[PDB]
DNA sequence: ATCGGATGTATATATCTGACACGTGCCTGGAGACTAGGGAGTAATCCCCTTGGCGGTTAAAACGCGGGGGACAGCGCGTACGTGCGTTTAAGCGGTGCTAGAGCTGTCTACGACCAATTGAGCGGCCTCGGCACCGGGATTCTCGAT
DNA sequence: ATCGAGAATCCCGGTGCCGAGGCCGCTCAATTGGTCGTAGACAGCTCTAGCACCGCTTAAACGCACGTACGCGCTGTCCCCCGCGTTTTAACCGCCAAGGGGATTACTCCCTAGTCTCCAGGCACGTGTCAGATATATACATCCGAT
């Protein structure tokens, strides 16, 4: 009786929807902390500018979403439609980050 | 001091990041690998922006020294100056 | 699809047109004139005043500028303005 | 060309002739920079500019707005074939990505 | 080539249909210089002047613009004292569908009106911006003394 | 008193000047004697420029002296 | 007050009226679009001046303009880019 | 009463001994006629330098040797043996060559 | 004096030795026209750039400097030729 | 220093500093040059051609050859951490490649 | 005829210091050659560079400190900047 | 589970040649001394904005459960590719001969750098009104369980 | 093959806000005008190396026949992400408050480019010699059918 959605067919929705739009996806201070501390890691007793931190988030973003991009194909080439672990190690070494 | 901040990068994240990549189908494990590639990408990208900082004699990184540390890695972003 | 004589010759050469090519701004002359324009004039249309590199770029890589249609009709209707030509 | 007047009128272009060439001499690229130079490059440059600028105005109008936005330069540098091949390696702030989905995913 | 039947045309347009207080002709044989006269507008303090205009067709016409010469001086803001033209048709509005006898006609316009946003001469510029009759009256002055 | 200018060309005209005359009046006379717009001209003396509401006594100029006359044309 | 920052804002300003006349642009494009310029003048004047070092010469002449935008950019985009500083360059001389 | 080896034992075999090997793999006079071919499509009459000729033949080997161990690398991942033209344009296409 | 139809100059066993250095062990049958393919591009890509290096100095004959410069262009270094 | 000999040797060094310092005066990097910077370069230079040179060595030793190679440049590069990092996109001509098989291409048990 | 210039008899000398027994081919000092003029570049571009962005008109030292921390790996550029310091500070007395 | 070919690979020894190491003449680029002025270091001051914090409120995250579709393993097949052999083909090596063109040299003419005045283009600051953000209502269209 | 209920998405209209375009004042750099030391364009000469040809090999490419092993498809099993409802949590907006440090200006001083003069470090060239490639003859590691 109650009305579910089959399994799958919600995801397509979310790539439909998210695919349009432009604004960032992960929390604003999540990432100021974790930037911060990677910061304060290399060398204490810094501040950053706010403008530093969205650029490092908008780059963060990209390189995320071509990498998951690459991953997906190579999870396609082999004849599947999920995403494992060894599709990013492929991919990543394929374009030549880790070698 | 912090620590233990990587886990703000929750799974709804990468899950929408994944999402707007193209992407209808995420095993179990992928958020691990996700997150160590994301760490390892930030810290190559603020080694140079904290470099660039600490020649001028500055105390902060300015967006001017994170766009120019992405554009020397190959990586040019055009908006926030340059 | 023009019968008459007249409105059929090139806006600025005051005869008929030789190999023409349609513009995205619905304005018809010849070929030599836009090899002209573009290698001295503004490379946009003298009446409409807005540039048409763009579509020029995508029509020519392929040679899409050639039109069968309107290229037919002129000698077809008025073949010895051609054979002088 | 007739002298005694703007550089930038006597080649009938928009961009500054007199800036481009103050920063091709101070820009430590070479000893001497010729006359040619600097109106040859701002040529280039408002032809750039105004390629770039045509399409995207023809996507702002696509999508009903009249106020050109990062996402319209998005949609029109990955559109066009030429300009993606020229901007490869280049990421525009606040653009997202092109409406691509691949077709095994698609439902059957 | 293909300049001298669209100068021919040009001149058969013209006599057929001759514009209004503007008339050209051929000065010489060469088919390429031109010499214009042009009388003063009414609604202008250029009355009772009438001014001779030469001109040259570069050999690709109309694909480049032509050039005109003031014979005689005129106190304009957009005149130099040699006798140059400064209109943005001429070097930068130039297209090869545009005729000989608007651009006359918008040398007249100018002569009924000038255009202050580009001052050809500064000092004509606010001579003509600050007050009307300083520009009125020296432009008079001006139409006695050469004109006539 | 009498002074000559010489133009850019080498062409030498006779000018009716007083010490007490003033500079624009002096132009408007040169402009209408020549055409020469009355400001647009720069008149070199000793190597000084001519100011507008200076006196021909407060830059010493003699009887017979040569001034030098430069057009400023700009726009083209 | 602060000091002055040059940019290319009016002049992109203009192009845009020219294509365009009646569309505006917001700010985060116009810094795109100014950001966009310098990269593409970098790139040139920088290939420029590799290219005539390799030649032992001193003046970067417009040829060597010429040839770096005959390199950088691609097949379409590089002959109407060499077309249109011709046409400037002729027109400017003459 | 021939003896033949199994198929997959002199192909490793080859493996082995080219690895440790470094000269040309290609023949050298259809491979400058290629060039000539290719140079003169541009402009005629051209002439080479026997240096130009044998750089442009290091480059193209070093190249394709790159792309091969490339393909082979997805080949393993798609769970086969053989490579196939599917893999070479999945590695143009993460490599980025193709866009 | 022309030529013609040269990439058959890249035989099967070239593409096969190549593979081999690259450590492959088998290899489909449609491989080599995709090699083939696939170098024809190189080769274009590289030339091009070459010739426009010796087309801008005003010379005739292409050199070990100028390959090497397109080379270092378009992001492949090349050691071993000088430069 | 004793500002008596010559500029390498007064550093310590073997690469030139002279050649050095006119290379990066004439070579169209700055207005101006400081007087410290070709000797810094110099010593970084010297420092990396050290290295390459005792790797190649060691490798062409253990080949029991007398002379480096280019084969044994190349394999003292690849081999090497971070020296392959440094020239990751640099061909060396007749260098080869370092010998690998993946380890599902070989014979099963 | 014209002289043309290398770093072949310092890379020589270099050598005989490390191993003084084992020779090197013509091939191998081309090579060398080579990396050594790579080298030079990146690092006297990357210095350029730097120099020009904070309004500076000359290349001091710290210049090109900063260039070889930034293009070198860890390790390297450690041993690199120990190396240059050691240099400047036995050359200046 | 090895056994015995049988193949290919690795090892030891003579050899002879061409590439590598070294000496030589010298000349052009590197070094030493003196000058001048602008670029950079340093002290003092302003106010921009960055860190820190507090209250709420609500969108987003964490959690758990039913299950259905996808990952993975096993089995059969037949077709494509490896392996080997005899045959046809053109790369490779040596030697010769011709000359187009790279490379160098001497003149001098015109293009570009420096210097001073000067003024108009462009930049900083202010202001206002319309395009876009947003909300509420309705119309339209995918979607799935049941036939 | 479809009908129908339910839910997500698009159209449209009204309300409100802030930033984008235009205007005003002003400081600085772009333009003009002239002069002057030299960059290279051009003509002429030289001789290196690239192109073309020929002959004779002999290694490599080719086509064919046979076998076999693996890419691919089918089937089944199971288990683990997905979709949805409920609960806990901190992101975010707005606000206030301080003072650290970026940004600016003025002063001084000393570092380096320019110039001239002199001299030896490194390059083109020529020469002697041994490191290594080559050929020939054994010792041994490894593969394959079959016990
Ligand atoms: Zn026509
Ligand atoms: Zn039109």
């Amino acid at each position: 009786k109650p009305h579910r959605y089959r399994p799958g067919t919600v995801a397509l929705r979310e790539i439909r929807r998210y695919q349009k739009s432009t604004e960032l996806l992960i929390r604003k201070l999540p990432f100021q902390r974790l930037v911060r501390e990677i910061a304060q890691d290399f060398k204490t007793d810094l501040r950053f500018q706010s403008s530093a931190v969205m650029a490092l988030q908008e780059a963060c973003e990209a390189y995320l979403v071509g990498l998951f991009e690459d991953t997906n194909l190579c999870a396609i080439h082999a004849k599947r439609v999920t995403i494992m672990p060894k599709d990013i190690q492929l991919a990543r070494r394929i374009r030549g980050e880790r070698a | 001091v912090l620590r233990d901040n990587i886990q703000g990068i929750t799974k709804p994240a990468i899950r929408r990041l994944a999402r707007r990549g193209g992407v209808k189908r995420i095993s179990g494990l992928i958020y691990e690998e996700t997150r160590g590639v994301l760490k390892v990408f930030l810290e190559n990208v603020i080694r140079d922006a904290v470099t660039y900082t600490e020649h001028a004699k500055r105390k902060t990184v300015t967006a001017m020294d994170v766009v120019y540390a992405l554009k020397r890695q190959g990586r040019t972003l055009y908006g926030f100056g340059g | 699809a023009i019968p008459s004589l007249s409105e059929c010759q090139c806006g600025i050469c005051m005869e008929i047109l030789v190999e023409p090519v349609t513009l995205p701004c619905n304005h018809t002359l010849c070929k030599p004139c836009f090899q002209s324009t573009v290698e001295k004039a503004s490379l946009c249309c003298p009446f409409c005043r807005r540039r048409v590199s763009s579509w020029t770029r995508y029509h020519t890589r392929r040679n899409s500028l050639v039109n069968v249609e309107l290229w037919t009709i002129i000698q077809k209707h008025y073949p010895r303005e051609c054979k002088l030509r | 060309s007739a002298k005694a007047c703007t550089r930038s009128s006597r080649a009938g272009l928009q961009f500054p002739v007199g800036r481009v060439h103050r920063l091709l001499r101070k820009g430590n690229y070479s000893e001497r920079v010729g006359a040619g130079a600097p109106v040859y490059l701002a040529a280039v440059l408002e032809y750039l500019t105004a390629e770039i600028l045509e399409l995207a105005g023809n996507a702002a109008r696509d999508n009903k707005k009249t106020r050109i936005i990062p996402r319209h330069l998005q949609l029109a540098i990955r559109n066009d074939e030429e300009l993606n091949k020229l901007l490869g390696r280049v990421t525009i702030a606040q653009g997202g990505v092109l409406p691509n989905i691949q077709a095994v995913l698609l439902p059957k | 080539h293909m300049a001298l039947k669209r100068i021919n045309k040009e001149l058969s347009d013209l006599a057929r249909d001759p514009p209004a207080q503007i008339s050209a002709g051929p000065v010489g044989d060469d088919m390429f210089h031109w010499q214009a006269t042009i009388m003063g507008p009414n609604d202008s303090p250029y009355q009772g002047g009438v001014f001779f205009l030469t001109i040259h067709f570069p050999t690709d016409y109309p694909f480049k613009p032509p050039k005109v010469a003031f014979t005689t001086r005129i106190y304009h803001p957009n005149i130099n004292s040699n006798g140059s033209i400064c209109l943005d048709i001429l070097r930068s509005q130039w297209s090869p569908a545009l005729t000989i006898s608007k651009v006359l006609l918008s040398i007249a316009s100018l002569l009924d009106d000038p255009n202050p946003d580009d001052p050809k001469v500064p000092e004509i510029a606010r001579i003509y911006k600050t007050d009307r009759d300083k520009y009125n009256r020296i432009s008079r002055e001006w139409t006695q003394k050469y004109a006539m | 008193m009498q002074i000559f200018v010489k133009t850019l060309t080498g062409k030498t005209i006779t000018l009716e000047v007083e010490p007490s005359d003033t500079i624009e009046n002096v132009k408007a006379k040169i402009q209408d004697k020549e055409g020469i717009p009355p400001d647009q001209q720069r008149l070199i003396f000793a190597g000084k420029q001519l100011e507008d509401g200076r006196t021909l006594s407060d830059y010493n100029i003699q009887k017979e002296s040569t001034l030098h006359l430069v057009l400023r044309l700009r726009g083209g | 007050k602060r000091s002055r920052k040059e940019s290319y804002s009016i002049y992109v300003y203009k192009v845009l009226k020219q294509v365009h006349p009646d569309t505006g642009i917001s700010s985060k494009a116009m810094g795109i679009m100014n950001s966009f310029v310098n990269d593409i003048f970098e790139r040139i004047a920088g290939e420029a001046s590799r290219l005539a070092h390799y030649n032992k010469r001193s003046t970067i002449t417009s040829r060597e303009i010429q040839t770096a935008v005959r390199l950088l950019l691609p097949g379409e985009l590089a002959k109407h880019a060499v077309s249109e500083g011709t046409k400037a360059v002729t027109k400017y001389t003459s």
